């Protein structure tokens, strides 16, 4: 294990000062109030994933009832109703251009639907087939390129026009559960069921860096707004922030009171406030810098499975298994 | 406000469509198929009318059933088995002639224990199917079964071996009040198997109706 | 045979006041329990909510009776029509919704596959509206020809109708109370008991036992009212030989009303000790 | 083992990438957070006049 010691020595050599010590000078944010501005109703099954829109008004959510509907957050109503061939959906994505929507699940195929591009109707555009495992996550790289993570330990990048895999990332060891897209649209990081979360390169298609530290399977991951860092949500009741430059867990977010795992992790517009959707019927709100609790979100009856933050930070949408979506702030 | 009114009425109509679709889905019966290495015993029926998950639809006694096989899912079970919460019953298939083959019976019992004691299917019942009975008839004669269980202490006949296997599988429940395990032996004809499935589904529906009230 | 009224008006008014308090508290607790969480409500839950609403109608119409008893002010014919309408529509809604609960349990237990296959079973809201409309329609003749005469509002029927209208009304209400609903509930619960014993679910069929106990309590506490209604029907049909009935009928009606209001107040008290989750909800509510 | 040999080359790329001090990365993250702090409706509450929720 000569290479194992070399990377460990480099991390120790680059370790100079922890984030907690540096954040002593800055003023803690303190406790802040979370209130449900509005609630989205109509789902009849557990909600597993949702994605915010670039327009900051339209959001799409996935539920186990076989419907992938799009919510209008401003006026609190639904705009589209997309039936799903397979009712087992565990992930969904919304195109940045807003003309496309994706959804994965246990069907091992990622479906693409036209969001009323023509004729004022919704129809299936492309069905990305070629994954031997359940689609744990999927994200639209571009209007034509989409990167998805499956249950077969491998992540693949798909092109809508060709319908095939432009590149495939097989460097993982455990079952991949979620992925996030960097703001520059050039890198993406995915967490797996093992203890290692590794960054991926879109153009290179190879594992540039690998991050360890978690004691259990990682369920959620999200890039920091700057794009040089990201946070991982595992089942060990610990949220760890990883920096693409330091190559170490510069900040850990674990509280003794909350021993439950983490299902969804999302960052605010500035990134100072980090929201993690726990499965104790609540969604704890943390601070990226102070590494302490900043708010309590206990407006859900069932375990929170998905959590999304608007691009401009206008509102935060939290989904849970109670088939209810609530918009915060 | 014509655009707002049009959006509101479209939202209401699609909401009512979603509600009626959800009601229609609730009118159906959802069943989960499980097994270490045994599958296809229930899917080989002629009543069926309709990739990691295979959905099979068959109507028996004017009741619609939906089966979901998970054999193609080779990933971690705990990461996706929660999506199957709410199914009426779970069909578990065990081969009676798996004790001699390799440890296979031990793996099947371990899988059954993991599924039953997973704190996610406590309310849902489990339907147990014991297949390969015809081959087991000669397997129990050829294989004394004493090697599989050092403390078996029973007759080397098909009936006693089947009873011991059923008792061992039932002993892994540890939750008798919340759920009830229905054990059946696969027959040559599929009519008996489908009748047992229908009876177990009806019993589960009756049990759910007993607790449907949110005030009693 | 001979009966003498020895019920103090002040004590009876205090009894109605405490019945009002108990019934209001119980109905509020029941309605809150059936609308506490955001999860979808079962059809039996909305049926119990409708029953609680009928009990609320009873506790809202008894203040008029108290006003007659002690206040003796504002006793107009319109207000008598109002209170009689509320009381009878509440009684008819209660009996009809109990029958609907019995039928729903019969479908859920005996014809479970058929009940699940049918789509109208889940549509309990339209069933509730239909039941309320039927109860209102069947109670409409019960109060639309009443007026006040000598500090007691009853009768005042047209001369042509008075020959047959009161006896027809009495026999119709007695029938719609304890003839068709009684047989329907008895058959439904008999089938449910047979199915539970055959399928060996009796050890966990606590809800069925609770509903059966509630139905039995309702029937036992509403039996005297229908018995005296039948006696009145026989008296109008000159089939009753005894003459003291014409004097004791007022006391019989009063005591039947008292026992009916007692049943109304204790209807949701049964859900407390017999309902484990209702008792658990009360502990959670008392904490706030 | 073919898999073991392939994994050796994968670890070489991860070990050979440039790594900077964790303090500098933390300082950069904090600076970015303060830079966009005034533009974060979650961190800084927004009046209901400009709030569309
Ligand atoms: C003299 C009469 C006509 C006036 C008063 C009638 C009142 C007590 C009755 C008539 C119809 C009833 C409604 C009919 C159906 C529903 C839907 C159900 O899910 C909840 C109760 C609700 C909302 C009922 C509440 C009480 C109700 C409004
Ligand atoms: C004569 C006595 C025993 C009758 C008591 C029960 C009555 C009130 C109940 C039993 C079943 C009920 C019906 C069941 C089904 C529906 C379909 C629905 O879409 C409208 C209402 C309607 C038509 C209900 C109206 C009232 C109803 C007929
Ligand atoms: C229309 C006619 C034919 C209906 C006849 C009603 C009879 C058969 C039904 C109505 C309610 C039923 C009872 C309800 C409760 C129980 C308690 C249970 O532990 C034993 C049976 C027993 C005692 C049932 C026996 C039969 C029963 C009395």
């Amino acid at each position: 294990e000569q290479l194992k010691n070399q990377i460990r020595d480099a991390r120790k050599a680059c370790a100079d000062a922890t984030l907690s010590q540096i954040t002593n000078n800055i003023d803690p944010v303190g406790r802040i109030q979370m209130r449900t501005r509005r609630t989205l109703r109509g789902h009849l099954a557990k909600i597993y994933a949702m994605h915010w829109g670039t327009d900051s008004r339209l959001l799409v959510s996935a539920s186990q009832d076989g419907k992938l509907i799009i919510w209008d957050s401003y006026t609190t109503n639904k705009v589209h109703a997309i039936p799903l061939r397979s009712s087992w959906v565990m992930t969904c994505a919304y195109a940045p251009s807003g003309n496309y929507v994706a959804c994965g699940g246990l069907d091992n195929i990622c479906s693409i639907y036209n969001l009323k591009t023509r004729e004022g109707n919704v129809r299936v555009s492309r069905e990305l087939a070629g994954h031997t495992g359940y689609l744990s996550c999927c994200r639209f790289l571009d209007d034509n390129q989409i990167v998805t993570s499956s249950g077969d330990t491998t992540c693949a990048l798909w092109d809508i026009e060709t319908g095939q895999q432009t590149t495939t990332f097989t460097g993982h060891t455990g079952d991949v559960m979620s992925l996030s897209l960097a703001p520059d649209t050039r890198l993406f990081v995915s967490g797996a069921c093992d203890a290692s979360a590794k960054l991926w390169d879109v153009r290179e298609g190879m594992c540039r860096q690998t991050f360890t530290g978690h004691e259990s399977d990682i369920n959620a991951i999200c890039f920091f707004p700057n794009g040089n860092a990201f946070a991982t949500g595992s089942d060990d009741a610990t949220c760890r922030l990883f920096d693409l430059r330091a190559d170490q867990e510069l900040m850990t977010y674990s509280h003794d009171n909350i021993i439950c795992g983490i299902t969804s992790v999302s960052f605010s517009k500035s990134g100072r406030l980090l929201l993690a959707g726990y499965d104790d019927f609540n969604c704890n709100v943390w601070d990226a810098l102070k590494a302490d609790r900043a708010g309590v979100l206990a407006g859900h009856d069932n375990r929170v499975s998905c959590l999304g933050v608007t691009d401009d930070g206008m509102a935060v949408a939290t989904g849970s298994w109670d088939s209810f979506l609530k918009i915060w702030n | 406000s014509a655009e707002d009114k049009a959006a509101v009425e479209r939202s209401k109509m699609i909401d009512r469509n979603l509600r009626e679709d959800g009601e229609k889905a609730a009118r159906e019966v959802k069943l989960l198929l499980l097994g270490a290495g045994e599958s296809g015993k229930c899917t080989i029926v002629k009543q069926m009318k309709i990739t990691g998950i295979v959905e099979t639809h068959f109507t028996f006694k004017d009741l619609h059933f939906k089966m979901f096989d998970v054999t193609a899912q080779r990933s971690e079970r705990k990461k996706w088995i929660h999506c199957f919460e709410g199914v009426t019953a779970i069909i578990f298939c065990v081969a009676l002639s798996d004790y001699d083959l390799v440890n296979r019976m031990h793996a099947s019992m371990k899988l059954f224990d993991s599924i039953c004691n997973n704190k996610w299917f406590t309310d849902t019942s489990i339907i147990l199917f014991l297949n390969k009975k015809d081959l087991f008839e000669e397997k129990i004669k050829k294989s004394p079964l004493t090697i599989c269980y050092p403390e078996y202490a029973g007759s080397n006949t098909y009936e006693e071996a089947a009873a011991y296997i059923q008792c061992q599988f039932e002993d892994l429940n540890k939750r008798k009040d919340t759920k009830e395990i229905y054990t059946h032996f696969t027959c040559s004809t599929d009519t008996k198997n489908v009748q047992f499935v229908f009876d177990a589904v009806t019993d589960v529906i009756i049990k759910n109706n007993l607790k449907d009230c949110g005030l009693f | 045979i001979g009966d003498i009224v020895v019920f103090g008006t002040v004590f009876l008014s205090i009894f109605y006041s405490v019945i009002f308090a108990i019934g209001l508290v119980g109905n509020l607790l029941v309605v809150f329990a059936l609308t506490n969480s955001k999860k979808p409500k079962s059809v039996t839950d909305i049926y119990l909510l409708n029953l609680a609403l009928s009990d609320l109608l009873f506790v809202a119409t008894l203040p008029f009776w108290t006003h007659y008893l002690i206040n003796e002010k504002g006793l107009h014919n319109a207000m008598c029509k109002f209170t009689t309408a509320f009381f009878f529509i509440g009684f008819f809604g209660s009996i009809f919704f109990l029958t609907v609960i019995s039928i729903d349990r019969y479908l859920a237990i005996v014809l479970a596959a058929n009940s699940m296959n049918n789509r109208t079973v889940q549509h309990g809201v339209t069933i509730s509206l239909g039941v309320w409309a039927a109860a209102i329609l069947v109670a409409a003749p019960q109060f639309m020809f009443t007026k006040q005469k000598e500090n007691e509002c009853l009768g005042d029927y047209p001369e042509v109708l008075q020959e047959i209208w009161p006896v027809l009304r009495n026999v119709e209400t007695n029938f719609l109370g304890f003839l068709l609903p009684l047989l329907i509930m008895s058959y439904c619960y008999f089938r449910i008991i047979q199915t539970l014993f055959s399928s060996k679910n009796h050890k966990k069929a606590k809800a069925i036992k609770l509903i059966l106990l509630v139905v039995i309590v309702f029937f036992l506490f509403w039996t005297p009212y229908n018995v005296v209604i039948f006696l009145e029907t026989l008296k109008l049909y000159d089939f009753f030989p005894s003459c003291d009935m014409r004097k004791d009928l007022r006391l019989a009606l009063s005591v039947t009303e008292t026992v009916a209001f007692s049943h109304c107040c204790l209807n949701p008290l049964i859900y407390a000790f017999a309902g484990e989750k209702f008792r658990r909800y009360l502990y959670h509510l008392y904490g706030k | 083992i073919a898999q073991a040999r392939k994994l050796v080359e994968q670890l070489k790329m991860e070990a050979n990438i440039d790594r900077i001090k964790v303090s500098k990365a933390a300082a950069d993250l904090m600076a970015y957070c303060e830079a966009h702090a005034k533009e974060d409706p979650l961190l800084t509450p927004v009046p209901a006049s400009e709030n569309p929720f």
